[PDB]
C-alpha cells in the first residue's frame, strides 16, 4: 500500500512548525513529570498486585523452603 | 530497482502513536544481524570435535585478540535476543495484534526455529550443563511410543550424546538464522499488507506517517539502549546469566548437582517436571509454545486492545507472574515447597489463557451491551 | 475395447484412485526391480562375492 | 619416466565387482611382509568381515596381536589382546623412527595408495614386479634399489616378495606374481571398499535412467506438441 | 487418454523409488555409522565394591544374603535380587535414574542427588530401580555386556 | 500471498523458441540447491582441525552409511557446477543477453562469489594439493607492494597456511552460499522485469508463453540429464576429475610434483604462468574474469545475437578453443613448447575479445550498409 | 509484467490441436533426421576448424614435448 | 622423544599424566584444574579462600 488512497478524510486541517523553529525540551520538567505520575496512577493498580504477589511467595516460597530441609 | 522494496523503509505509511513496545521487532533485526557477524568470527577458531572443542573457546578467550568480547556479545546476544520476543510477543497479546493470523502463526514458527537454536548453540562449549543439558532434553522424546527410541538415537547419531551429535549442532546451528532471515523477510511481507497496528487497536489509515525520519531515528534510539544492555553484561557481569558449570569440561560419568537449561527456557522446564507423567509432562511443554497458535480462535471481545479492557489487563499481568514464577521455579530444585508451587503455577497458565483471558472479554462485552 | 481404455475409466480418471495406484506401483516396482538387478549383478560377478564363497567357512 | 600398462584386471568392468577371494590373499600378503613396515591407519578389523574374513575369523587375529589400552586404576597403560574396533597396527610408533629404521626413508601407508598414485593397481603391480638391476652408466648408494617405474628410479624398497616368500591357506602357489596381483586386490579394496557396493547402484540406475528419459522426453513432446504443431495466417483487411 | 497418462504414471513410479532411496540413503547417514555400533555391543570386562565404567558414553556398574533378606514387597519396585542378577556376587547395573536421566553415586547402595547394593529402590523419587542390561558371562573372569 | 511471487514459475511470460542453452539457469539452482544438502551433511562428521581433518573424510568414506556417496554427488557437483556456468555464461555472450547490464554484472559477482568457494572448499579435505594449493595461491597477493605482506598474513591468520587458516575456510565456506542464494534471487529479479532474451536476439513480446507445463517439464528432463552425469562419475568414476596427490595428508616439507588448482580454475592459472612477472601475472588473472564487465560497453553490432553474425560466430568458437587450450596448458607443467603455446593463447583469450570480436560486428554492419 | 499489454497484434491467427489428439513423435526418424544433418552442414564449418586445430597443437605440442625430454 | 628445559610457549606442566594416576595418588579423588575454578564454582574467590580458610 502506498499513500494517496488509504482512505478518505474531509474537513480536517493540521497545522505544524518547523524543528527548527521550536524547543526540543519545551516544559520537559515542567509538565512532563505530572503527566507520568498521570500516566502511572492510571495503570498501576493494574500492573502491581500481581507482581506484588510474586514477591511475597517467593519469600514464603523460599523461607519455608528453608525451614524445610533443617531438622526436627 | 530494488529500492521500491525499501520503500518498506523509507516511505512506509506507519501510524503515529505508537511507543516504544513495537521497536522490539526491529531490534531482533539487529540482533540476528549483530549474532550472524560475532558467532561467525567465533566459527574462525571453533573446532567440533570434543577432544578439542572446550578448549577451542579457550584459544578465543586467551589467545585470540579480542576473542573473548565476542563469546560474551554473542552469548548474552542472546539472552537479549529473548528479552526481545517475550516483550515482542506480549505487545502482540496485549495489544491485540495476533488478528494478524497469517504473521502470528509465522511468528510462532520463528519462535520454535529460535529456541532450538539456542538449545544446540549452548552445546557447542561441551561442558557439564552443555552436555547434561542435551542429555536429559533429547530424551523427552523417547516418552513417546513405537518411535522415540529410535528417533533419540537418531538425533544422537548413536546411543548417547557424542560426537556426532555435536558436529551436526554446530552445523544445524550455523545455518538455521539464515532460514530464519528468510521467514523475517516473509513475516514482514505479510505485515505490509495490513500495516501495524496501534496501542488502540483502531484503524489508523487517517493519522499515517512516513518511516524515513521519525520511527528510524527512533530505532536508531532504541538499538543504542539494546548496546547499552548488552555490553553492560559483556563488560560489567558476563557471567550473571550463565551458569559456572559450564566451564567444566565435558564429563558424562559425573552429574552435576543442579541440571536446567538456561534462564530462557526455565518456565518451559517448570512445566515439564511439575507433571510426574513423563509423555504427558512433554505435550504440555510444546503446548506451553503452541498455545499462541489457540489465541486467536479464543478471541472473544470486539475490541482489540487491552488499554480498553481493564479485567484483561489485569489478567495479562497476572500471566507475567505465573511466567516469572515458572522461570523461577525451573532454576530452583524439587522439593515440597516448590512443587506445589510449580504446580499450580503452570495450571493457572492454561487455565487462565485459555478460560479467564476469554471470559473476560464476553463479559466486558456484556457491560458494553454487546 | 482395449486394456489401456479399461485401465483409464477405472484408475487414470480419478486423481485420488490415479495416486494410489502409483504407491501400489512403486512397492511391488520396489520389490521386483531390486531382485532383477541383483540377479545380473550376481550373475556378472559370480563366484567373485562374499555369500557365494561364505559357504566355506 | 615411465607410463605403466593397463592390465585385464578382474574388477576393471564398470559392473565387474572384486575377487573377495583374492582379497582374502592380499591380506595375508600385507599381514605377514608389509604390516612389518607400512602402517594402514585407516582400516579394522572389523571391515574384514563380510568381505574377506568373517566375524570369528577376523577375531581371532584381533587376539594375535597386542594393543596398548586403558588407563589402569593404578594410573599406567597395558596390553590387551586387540579387537574388532581396533585398527590395523601401526608397525612404529612415528615416522621418525621409521626414517631411522629405513636409512632416513619413510615407509608411506597403504590405506590411499591405489588412489594416491596415477595409474592406481597398474603401477603397483609393475613396481614390484619392475625390479632389476640397474643399466650401464647408473649407479645408487647403499640401501637404494633400482626399479624403472617409480620417478627417478631409486628407492628404499627392498624386494618384499618373491617366489615361495610366504604360504597361503587355500593351496595357492605363491608366485611373485600371483602375491603382487592378490595384495593389489587388496589395497583397490582399503581405498575403495565402496567399489563393490558402488557398480549396484550404477546398475540401478541406469535401468532407470534408461526408463525415465524417454519417458520424461515423451511427455515433453506430449505439451509442446501443441506448439510443434500450431499454424499461424495473416488476414488483413 | 490412458496412454499418455500411462507415461506420466511409470515416471512417477520410477521418481518415488529414487525418491524413497536417496532420502533414505540421508537419513541412514545420520544415524549411527559402523564405529559407534562396534563399540556400542563390544564390551568386555573383568570384593564389596562397585566401579563406574563407561559403555555406550554412558555408566556401567559393575551382602548377597543381605541383599536377598530385604523384602520384595516392600520395594518401590517389587523385583527379586536374582531376577536381576546372572550370578548372585555380580550386580550389573546402569547409572541412569528412572526419575530423570541422572547418576546415582556408587556406595550402603547408592544415592542419587539428582537403592540398595542389588540396584533396587527403597526411598526418594526414583520411581523406578536400576535397569539390567542384557549381558552374558563368556568366562568365570570375562563378562559380555549386549 | 507469497504465491503472486510463484507467477514468476507458472504465470510468468517466456518465449517459444528458447533452446536447451536456457536451461543452465535453472539447473544452477538445482546444484547450488543439491549441494547445499550434500555439504550440510558432511558437516555433521567434518572437523575443522589439522590433526582430524583429513581422517575425518574417511570417517565419511568408510564408517558412515553412504557417507562416501555423500562427498563424491558434492565435490563432482562443484564440477558440474561449472560446466553449468561456462556455458551458461557463453550462451550470455554468443546470444547476446549481456545487454541486461544489471543481471550480467551481478552475473560476475555470482562468479566470484562461488570461485572462491570452491577454492577454500578445496582446502577442507586438507591433503597435499590442497594445502600446496591455498599456499601458492594465496602468495600471489603478496606480490601488491606495501600491503601483501599484511594482508596475506592476516588472511592465513598467521605466517603460512595452518589451523586458523582452515577452521577460517570453513567458515567462509559453509556461509557464502546463503549469501549466492540471495543475489541468485535479485539476479532474476532484475531479469523478471525485462523477460529473457531468445537466439534471435529480437523482441518476443508478441509469441509469449506461459511457464508452467512447458518450460518446467523441460527443466525436469534437463534436471534428469544433469543429475545422469553427475552420479555416472559418482558410480562409474570418482577420481577422474580429481587429483590423487589429494589423497595424501597434508605435509608442509614435502612438496608435490604438479601443484596446480582443480580443471575448473587451470585456464585461469595458465595466464598466470604464462607472464613472467609476478604483479603483472596477477592483474592479468584477475582481468581474466573482470573482463565480462567491458563486454557490453565493446558491442558494436546492431544486431544482438550471433545466429546472424557469421564472422562473430568463427571468433566466438575460436575463443573456446582458446579457453580449451589454457585448461590444458595450466594441468600441464612448464617447459619450452608449452610456454610458447600458453603465451600465444592468453594473447589470444584479450586479443579476441577486446579487439577482433568488437571489429567484426562493425564490419558487418558496413556489409549490412549501416 | 504479464500477458495482456505486452505488446499490440493485429490481424494474425493461430491454429492449435490437442495433444491427445496428435502423435508426439511425428516423422521423427522420417523427417526429423535431414533436418538435422541440415542444421549441421549450415554450421559445422565454422565450429569445427578451431577445434580442428586445437587436435593438432595438441599432439604436435605433445609430441614435441615429449621429444625435448628424451636426448641429444 | 627426551625431554628439554620449557620455554614461554610452553603451558604449566601438568604434574601428573593422566586423571587416574591422580585418583590413585589421591585416595581415588581427583584434584581438579585450575584455569576456570574461580568463574566454575558458585560464589568465585569468596568461595576459596573461605574453603582454604575454612
Ligand atoms: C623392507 C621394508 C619395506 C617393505 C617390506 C615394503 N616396503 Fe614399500 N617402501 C619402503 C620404504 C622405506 C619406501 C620409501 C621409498 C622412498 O622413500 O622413495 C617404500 C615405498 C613404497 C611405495 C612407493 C611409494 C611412492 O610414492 O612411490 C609403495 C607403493 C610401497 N612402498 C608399498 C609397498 C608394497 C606394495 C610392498 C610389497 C607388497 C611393500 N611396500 C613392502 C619399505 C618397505
Ligand atoms: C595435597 C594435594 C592437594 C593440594 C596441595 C591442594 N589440593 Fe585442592 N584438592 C585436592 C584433591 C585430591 C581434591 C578433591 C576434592 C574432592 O574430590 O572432594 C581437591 C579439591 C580442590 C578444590 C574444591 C573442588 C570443588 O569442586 O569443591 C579446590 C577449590 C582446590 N582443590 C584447589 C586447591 C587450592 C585452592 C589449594 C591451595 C592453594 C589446593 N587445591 C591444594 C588436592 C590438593
Ligand atoms: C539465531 C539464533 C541463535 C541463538 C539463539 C544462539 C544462541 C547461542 C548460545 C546461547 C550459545 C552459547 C555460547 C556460550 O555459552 O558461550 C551459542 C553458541 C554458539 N553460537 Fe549462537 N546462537 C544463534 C545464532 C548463531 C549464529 C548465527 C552463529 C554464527 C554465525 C552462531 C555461532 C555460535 C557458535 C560457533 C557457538 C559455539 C561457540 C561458543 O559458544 O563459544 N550462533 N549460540
Ligand atoms: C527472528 C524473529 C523475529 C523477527 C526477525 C521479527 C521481526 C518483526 C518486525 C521487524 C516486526 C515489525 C515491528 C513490530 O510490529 O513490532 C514484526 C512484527 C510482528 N511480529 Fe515479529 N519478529 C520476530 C519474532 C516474532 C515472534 C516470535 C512473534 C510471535 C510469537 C512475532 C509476532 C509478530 C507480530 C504479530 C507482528 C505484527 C504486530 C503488529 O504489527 O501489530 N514476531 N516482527
Ligand atoms: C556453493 C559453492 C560450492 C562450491 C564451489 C564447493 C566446492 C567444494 C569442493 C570442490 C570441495 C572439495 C570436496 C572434496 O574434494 O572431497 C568442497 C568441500 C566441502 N564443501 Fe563444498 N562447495 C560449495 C558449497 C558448499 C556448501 C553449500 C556446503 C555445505 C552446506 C559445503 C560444504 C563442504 C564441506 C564440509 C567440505 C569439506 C568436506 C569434504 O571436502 O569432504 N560446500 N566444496
Ligand atoms: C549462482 C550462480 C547463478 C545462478 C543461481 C543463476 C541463475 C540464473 C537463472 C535461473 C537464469 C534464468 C535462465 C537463463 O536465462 O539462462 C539466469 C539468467 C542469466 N544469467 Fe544467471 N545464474 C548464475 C550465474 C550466472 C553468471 C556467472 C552469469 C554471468 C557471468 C550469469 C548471467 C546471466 C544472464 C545474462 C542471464 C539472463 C540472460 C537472458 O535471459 O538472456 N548468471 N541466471
Ligand atoms: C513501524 O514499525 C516497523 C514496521 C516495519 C518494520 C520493518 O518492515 C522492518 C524491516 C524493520 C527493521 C528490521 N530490522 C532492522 C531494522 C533496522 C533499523 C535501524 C537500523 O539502524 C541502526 F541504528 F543501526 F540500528 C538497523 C536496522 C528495521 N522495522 C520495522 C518497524
Ligand atoms: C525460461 O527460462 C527461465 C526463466 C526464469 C527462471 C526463473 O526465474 C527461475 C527461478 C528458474 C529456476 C531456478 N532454479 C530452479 C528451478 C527449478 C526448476 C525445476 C525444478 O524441478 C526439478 F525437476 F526438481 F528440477 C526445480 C527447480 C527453476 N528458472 C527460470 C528459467
Amino acid at each position: 500500500r502506498q499513500f494517496g488512497h488509504l482512505t478518505r478524510v474531509r474537513h480536517v486541517i493540521t497545522y505544524s512548525l518547523s524543528p527548527f523553529e521550536q524547543r526540543a525540551f519545551p516544559h520537559y520538567f515542567s509538565k512532563g513529570i505530572p503527566n507520568v505520575l498521570r500516566r502511572t496512577r492510571a495503570c498501576i493498580l493494574r500492573v502491581a498486585p500481581p507482581f506484588v504477589a510474586f514477591y511475597l511467595v517467593y519469600t514464603w516460597g523460599t523461607q519455608e523452603f528453608e525451614k524445610s530441609k533443617r531438622k526436627n | 530497482l530494488m529500492k521500491i522494496v525499501n520503500n518498506a523503509f523509507i516511505d512506509l505509511p506507519a501510524p503515529s502513536n505508537i511507543s516504544s513496545w513495537w521497536n522490539f521487532g526491529s531490534l531482533l533485526g539487529i540482533c540476528l544481524i549483530l549474532q550472524i557477524l560475532t558467532g561467525l568470527f567465533l566459527a574462525m577458531h571453533y573446532t567440533s570435535d570434543t577432544t578439542t572443542a572446550f578448549s577451542s573457546v579457550t584459544h578465543i578467550c586467551r589467545d585470540v585478540n579480542y576473542g573473548w568480547i565476542i563469546r560474551y556479545m554473542h552469548a548474552n546476544g542472546a539472552s537479549m535476543f529473548f528479552i526481545c520476543l517475550y516483550m515482542h510477543v506480549g505487545r502482540g497479546l496485549y495489544y491485540g495484534s495476533y488478528t494478524f493470523l497469517e504473521t502470528w502463526n509465522i511468528g510462532v514458527i520463528l519462535l520454535l526455529t529460535v529456541m532450538a537454536t539456542a538449545f544446540m548453540g549452548y552445546v557447542l562449549p561441551w561442558g557439564q550443563m552443555s552436555f547434561w543439558g542435551a542429555t536429559v532434553i533429547t530424551n523427552l522424546l523417547s516418552a513417546i511410543p513405537y518411535i522415540g527410541t529410535n528417533l533419540v538415537e537418531w538425533i544422537w547419531g548413536g546411543f548417547s550424546v557424542d560426537k556426532a551429535t555435536l558436529t551436526r549442532f554446530f552445523a544445524f546451528h550455523f545455518i538455521l538464522p539464515f532460514i530464519i532471515m528468510a521467514i523475517a523477510m516473509v513475516h514482514l511481507l505479510f505485515l505490509h499488507e495490513t500495516g501495524s497496528n496501534n496501542p488502540t487497536g483502531i484503524s489508523s489509515d487517517v493519522d499515517k506517517i512516513p518511516f524515513h525520519p521519525y520511527y528510524t531515528i527512533k530505532d536508531i534510539l532504541g538499538a543504542l539502549l539494546l548496546i547499552l544492555a548488552l555490553m553492560l553484561l559483556v563488560l560489567f557481569a558476563p557471567d550473571l546469566l550463565g551458569d559456572p558449570d559450564n566451564y567444566t569440561p565435558a564429563n558424562p560419568l559425573n552429574t552435576p548437582p543442579h541440571i536446567k537449561p538456561e534462564w530462557y527456557f526455565l518456565f518451559a522446564y517448570a512445566i515439564l517436571r511439575s507433571i510426574p507423567n513423563k509423555l504427558g509432562g512433554v505435550l504440555a511443554l510444546a503446548f506451553s509454545i503452541l498455545i499462541l497458535a489457540l489465541i486467536p480462535l479464543l478471541h472473544t471481545s470486539k475490541q482489540r486492545s487491552m488499554m480498553f479492557r481493564p479485567l484483561s489487563q489485569c489478567l495479562f499481568w497476572a500471566l507475567v507472574a505465573d511466567l516469572l514464577t515458572l522461570t523461577w521455579i525451573g532454576g530452583q530444585p524439587v522439593e515440597h515447597p516448590y512443587i506445589t508451587i510449580g504446580q499450580l503455577a503452570s495450571v493457572l497458565y492454561f487455565l487462565l489463557i485459555l478460560v479467564l483471558m476469554p471470559t473476560a472479554g464476553t463479559i466486558e462485552n456484556k457491560l458494553l451491551k454487546w | 475395447p482395449t486394456l489401456t481404455a479399461r485401465l483409464y475409466s477405472l484408475l487414470f480418471r480419478r486423481t485420488s484412485t490415479f495416486a494410489l495406484t502409483i504407491v501400489v506401483g512403486a512397492l511391488f516396482f520396489e520389490r521386483a526391480f531390486d531382485q532383477g538387478a541383483d540377479a545380473i549383478y550376481e550373475h556378472i560377478n559370480e563366484g567373485k562375492l562374499w555369500k557365494h564363497i561364505k559357504h566355506k567357512y | 619416466e615411465l607410463h605403466p600398462p593397463s592390465y585385464p584386471w578382474s574388477h576393471r568392468g564398470l559392473l565387474s565387482s572384486l575377487d573377495h577371494t583374492s582379497i582374502r590373499r592380499g591380506f595375508q600378503v600385507y599381514k605377514q611382509v608389509c604390516s612389518s613396515c607400512h602402517s594402514m591407519d585407516y582400516v579394522a578389523y572389523r571391515h574384514l568381515v563380510g568381505v574377506c574374513y568373517t566375524e570369528d575369523e577376523a577375531k581371532a587375529l584381533a587376539e594375535e596381536v597386542e594393543v596398548q589400552d586403558g588407563p589402569n586404576e593404578d594410573g599406567e597403560m597395558f596390553m590387551r589382546p586387540g579387537k574388532l574396533s581396533d585398527y590395523f597396527p601401526k608397525p612404529y610408533p612415528n615416522p621418525e623412527a621409521a626414517r631411522a629404521a629405513n636409512n632416513g626413508a619413510l615407509p608411506p601407508d597403504l590405506s590411499y595408495i591405489v588412489r594416491a598414485r596415477h595409474g592406481g593397481e597398474d603401477y603397483v603391480f609393475s613396481l614390484l614386479t619392475g625390479y632389476c638391476e640397474p643399466p650401464t652408466g647408473v649407479s645408487l648408494r647403499e640401501g637404494l634399489y633400482f626399479n624403472p617405474y617409480f620417478p627417478g628410479q631409486a628407492i628404499g624398497m627392498a624386494p618384499p616378495i618373491y617366489n615361495e616368500v610366504l604360504e597361503f591357506d587355500d593351496g595357492t602357489p605363491a608366485t611373485m606374481s600371483q602375491v603382487a596381483k592378490d595384495v593389489c586386490t587388496f589395497l583397490r579394496w582399503a581405498a575403495e571398499p565402496e567399489h563393490d557396493h558402488r557398480k549396484r547402484m550404477g546398475l540401478k540406475m541406469l535401468l532407470m535412467m534408461g526408463l525415465l528419459l524417454p519417458l520424461v522426453y515423451a511427455m515433453k513432446r506430449h505439451k509442446w506438441s501443441v506448439l510443434k504443431s500450431r499454424k499461424l495466417a495473416y488476414r488483413p483487411p | 487418454k490412458g496412454f499418455s497418462y500411462l507415461v506420466t504414471a511409470t515416471t512417477t513410479v520410477g521418481v518415488a523409488y529414487a525418491a524413497k532411496n536417496v532420502v533414505s540413503q540421508f537419513v541412514s547417514s545420520m544415524s549411527a555409522s559402523a564405529d559407534v555400533l562396534a563399540m556400542s555391543k563390544i564390551e568386555i570386562k573383568l570384593e564389596g565394591k562397585n566401579m563406574a565404567f563407561k559403555w555406550r558414553g554412558k555408566p556401567l556398574f559393575v551382602e548377597i544374603d543381605q541383599e536377598a533378606a530385604v523384602e520384595v514387597s516392600q520395594l518401590r519396585d517389587p523385583q527379586h535380587d536374582l531376577e536381576r542378577v546372572k550370578k548372585p556376587e555380580w550386580v550389573i547395573l546402569i547409572g541412569v535414574c528412572t526419575h530423570l536421566g541422572c547418576v546415582p553415586i556408587a556406595n550402603g547402595g547408592y544415592y542419587c542427588p539428582c537403592y540398595d547394593a542389588s540396584g533396587r529402590i527403597r526411598k526418594g523419587p526414583a520411581p523406578l530401580n536400576l535397569e539390567v542390561p542384557s549381558y552374558e558371562f563368556t568366562s568365570d573372569d570375562m563378562v559380555i555386556v549386549g
